[PDB]
């Protein structure tokens, strides 16, 4: 539960600004290696459309479920997750994810 | 028969800037789907590098032509074979930053 759990945010255009290191011993990747990266550069083909859809419903009612998709692991295979993600918006400025990783690689 | 072909224009980064309504016939996606988005996202997790690092090269190429061949992500979620044939362009009456202007062909890989 609670060590398969990380924080990433995230830009509006869905590229990461910021992740727990946490996600090294559970997905492979280092932070670093993360930002200026579009999330969508991760997801499995199949699950793509769906997450655009939940994109929109974060953009359009603030926070959202994501429901189940896969992340490309570092070093080969997907890795279920479900998010939660959370528009900060100021007086929209980023999005908070806190992710749960469903499963372990393949 | 003429193969399906469509026109881009990305920034140095690889963000679409520009696509030729061709792309739907193409790809099936509408252009707007494609503008703002980088070209890596469309793309194949074992091509996604070899695109960034052919990005990163076309600049260095003195305006001339780079091929790549690359799988992308059709609006069906099919991964179709593309050759994209890119060059930079940069008027020459000024010193704005130069863009990479694409050809994005549906090719056989056999
Ligand atoms: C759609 S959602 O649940 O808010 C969501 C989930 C993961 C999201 O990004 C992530 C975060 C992560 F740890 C792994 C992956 C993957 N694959 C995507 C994003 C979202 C938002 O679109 C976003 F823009 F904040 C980016």
């Amino acid at each position: 539960l609670d060590s398969k759990t990380f924080l990433s945010e995230h830009s509006m255009d869905m590229k990461f600004t910021y992740c727990d290191d946490r996600i090294t011993e559970l997905i492979g990747y280092h932070p670093e290696e993360l930002l200026g990266r579009s999330a969508y550069e991760f997801y499995h083909a199949l699950d793509s459309e769906n997450m655009t859809k939940s994109h929109q419903n974060l953009c359009t009612k603030g926070q959202v479920v994501s429901g189940q998709y896969r992340m490309l692991a570092k070093h080969g295979g997907y890795v279920w997750l479900e998010t939660q993600g959370t528009v900060i918006y100021n007086p929209p400025q980023c999005i908070m994810c806190v992710n749960y990783v469903l499963s372990e690689i393949e | 028969c003429q193969p399906t072909r469509f026109i881009s224009r990305h920034n140095i980064e690889g963000i679409f800037t520009f696509v030729d309504h061709r792309c739907v016939a193409t790809v099936g996606y509408q252009p707007q789907e494609l503008l703002g988005k980088n070209i890596v996202e469309f793309c194949h997790p074992e091509d996604q590098q070899l695109l960034r690092d052919s990005f990163q090269q076309v600049v260095k190429l003195k305006g001339q032509v780079l091929s790549v061949m690359f799988r992308f992500r059709s609006k069906n979620q099919e991964w179709l074979w593309m050759r994209t044939s890119s060059f930079t362009f940069q008027n020459p009456y000024s010193d704005e930053i130069e863009y990479i202007i694409c050809t994005n062909t549906n090719v056989k890989n056999s």
